[PDB]
RNA sequence: GCGAUAACGAACGAGACCUUAACCUACUAAAUAGUGCUGCUAGCAUUUGCUGGUAUAGUCACUUCUUAGAGGGACUAUCGAUUUCAAGUCGAUGGAAGUUUGAGGCAAUAACAGGUCUGUGAUGCCCUUAGACGUUCUGGGCCGCACGCGCGCUACACUGACGGAGCCAGCGAGUAUAAGCCUUGGCCGAGAGGUCUGGGAAAUCUUGUGAAACUCCGUCGUGCUGGGGAUAGAGCAUUGUAAUUGUUGCUCUUCAACGAGGAAUUCCUAGUAAGCGCAAGUCAUCAGCUUGCGUUGAUUACGUCCCUGCCCUUUGUACACACCG
């Protein structure tokens, strides 16, 4: 399966709620963004973290998320 | 067009050198040719006697034109084939030296190799022109 | 239709592959129809080959064989039985020589008659077995498109293969017997009298 | 686990 | 290409005190012959310019006369030494290749020599046991 | 120089090294035409890059390929690979870019193969087994 | 002028590619001709023993690596000039050998 | 007199061992007559599996 | 027959007349000590 | 060939240097828990993240007994064991 | 131990040969064994004459398996 | 993980991580890698072409393939369905890669009378300690054979045996005054092997390890047959102080059961299973064994708790040394 862990579902969900007006719904813009807003320790996990805060961004907009 | 070694397929070049170099009649064939088997991993001598030698020695002469000073010993792992081992499993096992070492000395003097530099046996000045021949002349018909 | 002229001469033949891709360069897909409406999407034709040997990527998802050609899935099920596992060669040499047997008798396209044995193999319903931890029972159930051809080309190739068994008809004439009879539907090939079997069996558990 | 017996 | 021919055909044959099929090849019907194998009898039928293409009925009375002098006499006809059964004789030391009857006259008188001396290898013999250091813990239950 | 483009296909560890120029319809194995490549049931592997857009396409260009690697049967299928792919390259560099996009419809619609190398490779051998799933048969 | 050939080996390449990048350096600034480094390809010293002191439990092994990094850099320069290089570059990881 | 039956839903997996599969099989012809049949091999929606006999439900295998 | 060699030759196996036997199976609380030797609570208090 | 000798900068850092230290503790006869808890503080004192002491052994009974003796945080899988 | 095909060929074979192989769909070394009672090395040497006498048309080539039909 | 929620927010383990495999005509270079050109050179058609050889000075060019370091790339990306519209799952499209991307390494809290004192100059105690249970020398045994069982290797044939011919890998290892390493090439020898030189402390030489299955052309023709190669005789060499109880290798001869295997039972889901070989370890010699490696390469699920083991919940307990109670 491909159930994300809790170290990238509230590492990501941080960021929302600390840097939402510069992120966006492209995971390219925002794997370069949370690389510098965050200090990941190894590439897999950025892009984890940023394929996850990417979905929740896309999920935001379409209504209000619960618990961000 | 140039037809070469590489231009004709494997299989019938050998069956024209082979007999070709058989009617030609000057290679030297040694007297137990009807006596050994070509390796020992073999179980059998040659099913065609009279002829074996020939074919082999057309197989060692074009396989000699395609590469560089391929030696002797070369030769007999190329030959030799899986041995019957009765209840332990198959192996490798090279062909027998004399036959392939009798095969380059009666193409040497023939006049279709020569001893290379650093070893082996290069293809003569001659033997490009007598193998490239025999191609021309395999695939006209 | 124009002969094109290269360096390297190509054969008269194989240029006139340009027109059509067929079977060994002898066998034509155009007018081959599976005839039955349940397993058109099982068995695999609207894609010629040359030669049934692909080496692609069929058990990676479940439904993916279904798009490996037909012939290719009859000549992997020929490779069986421990001494000829991997020999893909040799079977496709079995099924080249079957299909020019096939085609010198009664004279249809081969790959049809493959086609109809194929059809006229698969058991229609199969009884499974309901047996409560141990005791014998069965219970009549149906069989889906995919196992129905599927199970067609196991029972083809293991019939063939057992009528090569010591015996001195070669395999690709004893395939060739087998797919031409079952073709026809006769009782006497192997995988008829199987596939009537399961169905009697099926008939006396519902 | 035996007890040398000496003969010469 | 396919010949026929009548009443040449001879359906048993009979050399050295053995039954020979005749719809045989020549050079695999000849292994009937103990003392005589594929490797052997492929030689012979070569030293006794007989083709290996013919069944042994096909064959004449002059060449299986041809063929038992050779097997018979084999280092006369250039056979060479190593490739005979019974080389280095024990008793008169000359290179042998015994046949059908003497074949196990002498692989007996093998066997007592070797009794007759009461070696090991010759006891395990007289036991009916494995001589050649086999092991028999396991294997030896026929 | 000339109009020449270097590719490679590749199987399973065969690897086949294609040198693609401009000239008549020259089209080498190791130095050898490939009317003879053997094994002579899977020519029509080599045969398929050919006849799939037709062999006027190989009028203007000559192909000489180098394989080495791999098995008899991973050779072929790097051959043909490197053929698809080298007069799908020759096409981007000296042809107008729609013709390639032409070329690469056709063999893709084909066989995925043509274009793109097969990424399957050997699974390593574990210990406690003949093989990489396979284990050494229990007894009880 | 002399042709010279410096050989670099170690098991790790952190302090490695340190010393070959600060002789390429020294190479550089001084106008001296290079070629190289040329990354040899590594080997790797493996040693798959049985993980039991004994000979009880689940067969299992152990598989241990030494991998072992080659780099060969080439010089047109005099003897004098490269040896101190040599001096200028030394790690106790990486052993250095000159040959002419 | 057989009857071609495509199916319309794959209900679950049914039987002991899970290897025969409820579905809900629609008729060819007469659009209707929608029935709940057991399948033993692999079945994915729109198969126009047939049936050698009609007028008979399905329920769960023991 | 002194000599080990000599009587060997003389001596029949007489090994398939006689039957095998029919069970050969020779090669158990593990948990309860067998040692005697209980250790007390004073002990274990005054090392641990 | 030249020896050097360098003392250790961080004693509580260095866990031959606590093990020794222990060993000359162990073999003075003073009790276990007085002697783990001796190092088990120290290593803590210097400003380590975790520490963990294990003795094994049989002391004054005749069945062996093992206790470990741990502290703050401790990482066990995978690389950063290897590095911390 | 029942198969006992004929190896040698007499006159009442050869001619039944000539007479009978034409009259088939396909023809094969099995063929000519299973009908015929004729050995398979008889088989072999009798296909090879009787593609040369026109009355056999080679379908295909191959060392392990030769498919032959009439030539009329 | 979503969610339900007297819990909230966390830590270890899992996952992350590390090694390895797959992509990069995007960087960095490479005479220990390859190629194109260029010299010089050969053969065949003569069309200026096609195959080669040579060039550590042609004192060329390049990095595509090859090597390895710095990076990039995948995060289930986009789109459809279902779902508590959540975690997710299933389909497509693009992609080198969409099964945790494939495979491993590491791996929690306690613990076991699990296995080893026959790995340790790791060890407590007991026994022995000069006619030794220490050490060494000689010879034998560990192989011994009415039997039961396990891990395997050959087979029962024609999808095959031989006989010729074609002719393709990857992982590795390698020495000096030794006590002898990998060993080409030439010459003898049917072979095994012998002999003379040289290269390699190694991307350089062994070595393109020209491996085996495999493919083509022939013989065989359903026959315990040219399937199978036990058992045994004679002979020829190799290693070693020493081959007898055949170390092993080679030649001829001998031609056994076995004609697909009962009750039972093992391993396995994709480059996987199965074949097929090769290297390294042990090693003076000996691999039907392991550890790896590559060649050919499938059938069938992609589901369930029916059998079996384990885990969880409820439950009973007179057990807690815990049902071996």
């Amino acid at each position: 399966g491909r159930v994300r862990t809790k170290t990238v579902k509230r590492a990501s969900k941080v960021l929302i709620e600390r840097f939402y007006p510069k992120l966006t719904l492209d995971f390219e813009t925002n794997k370069r963004l949370t690389s510098e807003i965050a200090v990941i320790q190894s590439k897999r996990l950025r892009n984890k973290i940023a394929g996850y805060t990417t979905h929740l961004m896309k999920r935001i907009q379409k209504g209000p998320v619960r618990g961000i | 067009p140039g037809v070469s070694v590489r231009d004709v397929p494997a299989q019938d070049f050998i069956n024209a050198y082979a007999q070709f170099l058989q009617r030609q009649g000057k290679l030297e064939v040694p007297g137990y040719v009807d006596i050994v088997k070509t390796s020992a991993g073999n179980d059998l001598p040659p099913q065609e006697a009279e002829t074996w030698f020939y074919k082999r020695a057309a197989s060692i002469a074009r396989h000699i034109y395609l590469r560089k000073q391929v030696g002797v010993g070369a030769l007999n792992k190329l030959y030799g084939g899986a041995k019957n081992r009765g209840f332990r499993p198959h192996k490798h096992v090279d062909a027998s030296g004399s036959i392939n070492r009798k095969c380059v000395q009666a193409l040497q003097k023939i006049g279709v190799l020569e001893i290379s530099p650093k070893g082996g046996r290069r293809i003569s000045e001659n033997g490009q022109r007598d193998l490239d021949r025999i191609a021309a002349q395999t695939l006209e018909e | 239709l124009q002969v094109v002229e290269l360096a390297t001469t190509i054969p008269l033949d194989v240029q006139e592959a340009q027109r059509e891709v067929k079977l060994f360069n002898k066998w034509s897909f155009e007018d081959v129809e599976v005839k039955d409406v349940s397993l058109v999407d099982y068995i695999q034709i609207r894609n010629p080959v040359f030669v049934s040997h692909t080496a692609g990527k069929y058990a990676s998802k479940r439904f993916r064989k279904a798009q490996c050609p037909i012939v290719e899935r009859l000549t992997n099920s020929l490779m069986m039985n421990g001494r000829n596992n991997g020999k893909k060669l040799k079977a496709v040499r079995i099924v080249k020589h079957a299909l020019e047997i096939i085609h010198v008798l009664t004279e249809q396209n081969p790959i049809q008659v493959v086609v109809d044995a194929i059809v006229n193999s698969g058991a229609r319903e199969d009884s499974t077995r309901i047996g409560s931890s141990g005791t014998v029972r069965r219970q009549a159930v149906d069989v889906s498109p995919l196992r129905r051809v599927n199970q067609a080309i196991a029972l083809l190739t293991i019939g063939a293969r057992e009528a090569s068994f010591r015996n001195i008809k070669t395999i690709a004439e004893c395939l060739a017997e087998e797919l031409i009879n079952a073709a026809k539907g006769s009782s006497t090939s192997y995988a008829i009298k199987k596939k009537d079997e399961l169905e009697r069996v099926a008939k006396s558990n519902r | 686990r035996k007890k040398k017996v000496y003969t010469t | 290409l396919v010949v026929q021919e009548q009443g040449s055909f001879q359906h048993i044959l009979r050399l050295l005190n053995t039954n020979i099929d005749g719809r045989i090849k020549i050079m695999y019907a000849l292994t009937k012959i103990r003392g005589v194998g594929r490797r052997y009898a492929n030689l012979v039928c070569k030293k006794a310019d007989v083709e290996l293409t013919k069944r042994a009925g096909e064959l004449t009375q002059e060449e299986l006369e041809r063929i038992v002098t050779i097997m018979q006499n084999p280092t006369n006809y250039k056979i060479p030494a190593w490739f005979l059964n019974r080389q280095k004789d024990q008793v008169d030391g000359k290179d042998y290749h015994v046949l059908a009857n003497n074949l196990e006259s002498k692989l007996r008188d093998d066997l007592e020599r070797l009794k007759k001396i009461r070696s090991h290898r010759g006891i395990r013999h007289f036991w009916g046991l494995k001589v050649r250091g086999q092991h028999t813990k396991t294997t030896s239950r026929g | 120089s000339t109009q020449s483009v270097q590719t490679f296909g590749k199987k399973k560890t065969a690897t086949a090294v294609a040198h693609v120029k401009a000239g008549k319809g020259l089209i080498k194995i190791n130095g050898s035409p490939i009317t003879l490549v053997q094994p002579e049931i899977l020519r029509f592997k080599v045969y398929e890059p050919l006849t799939l857009v037709g062999l006027d396409k190989f009028q203007g260009i000559d192909i000489r390929v180098k394989v080495t690697g791999g098995g008899h049967v991973s050779q072929v299928y790097a051959i043909r690979q490197a053929i698809a792919k080298g007069l799908v390259a020759y096409h981007q560099k000296y042809v107008d870019e729609a013709s390639k996009n032409e070329l690469k419809k056709i063999f893709a619609s084909y066989d995925k193969t043509l274009l793109v190398a097969d990424s399957r490779r050997m699974e390593p051998k574990k210990f406690g087994g003949r093989g990489a799933r396979a284990r050494f048969q229990k007894s009880y | 002028i002399h042709k010279i050939r410096i050989t670099l080996t170690s098991t790790k390449v952190k302090q490695l590619e340190n010393v070959s990048a600060n002789i390429i350096r020294n190479a550089a600034q001084y106008n001296i001709v290079k070629k190289g480094p040329v990354r040899m390809p590594t080997k790797v010293l493996k040693i798959t023993t049985r993980k039991t002191p004994n000979g009880e439990g689940s067969k299992t092994w152990d598989a241990y690596e030494m991998r072992i990094h080659k780099r060969v850099i080439d010089l047109q320069a005099p003897a004098s000039t490269v040896k101190r290089i040599t001096q200028i570059t030394i790690e106790p990881g990486v052993d250095v050998e000159v040959t002419i | 007199p057989v009857t071609l039956a495509k199916v319309i839903k794959v209900l679950g997996r049914t039987g002991s061992r899970g290897g025969v599969t409820q579905v809900r099989v629609e008729f060819l012809e007469d659009a209707s007559r929608t029935i709940v049949r057991n399948v033993k091999g692999p079945v994915r929606e729109n198969d126009i599996l047939c049936l050698m006999e009609s007028e008979r439900e399905a329920r769960r295998l023991r | 027959k002194s000599p080990t060699g000599n009587e060997a030759a003389l001596k029949n196996k007489n090994f398939n007349k006689d039957v095998a036997p029919p069970q050969s199976t020779a090669t158990p609380f593990d948990r309860h000590s067998r040692t005697g030797k209980t250790d007390s609570k004073k002990k274990l208090q005054q090392g641990w | 060939i030249a020896i050097y000798a360098e003392r250790v900068e961080e004693r509580g850092l260095s866990a031959a240097v606590q093990a020794e230290a222990l060993k000359a503790k162990l073999l003075s006869g003073l009790p276990i828990r007085r002697a783990a808890y001796g190092v088990l503080r120290f290593a803590m004192g210097a400003g380590a993240k975790g520490v963990e002491v294990v003795i094994s052994g049989k002391l004054r009974a005749a069945r062996a007994k093992s206790q470990k003796y741990a502290d703050g945080f401790m990482i066990h899988s995978g690389q950063p064991t290897r590095d911390f | 131990d029942k198969a006992q095909h004929i190896v040698i060929l007499d006159q009442e074979k050869y001619d039944r040969i000539l007479k009978d192989v034409p009259t088939y769909k396909y023809v094969s070394v099995s063929v000519l064994v299973d009908r015929l009672k004729i050995g398979g090395s008889l088989a072999r040497v009798a296909l090879r004459q009787l593609e040369e006498d026109g009355i056999i048309t080679p379908v295909l080539k191959h060392s392990k398996q030769a498919i032959y039909t009439r030539a009329q």
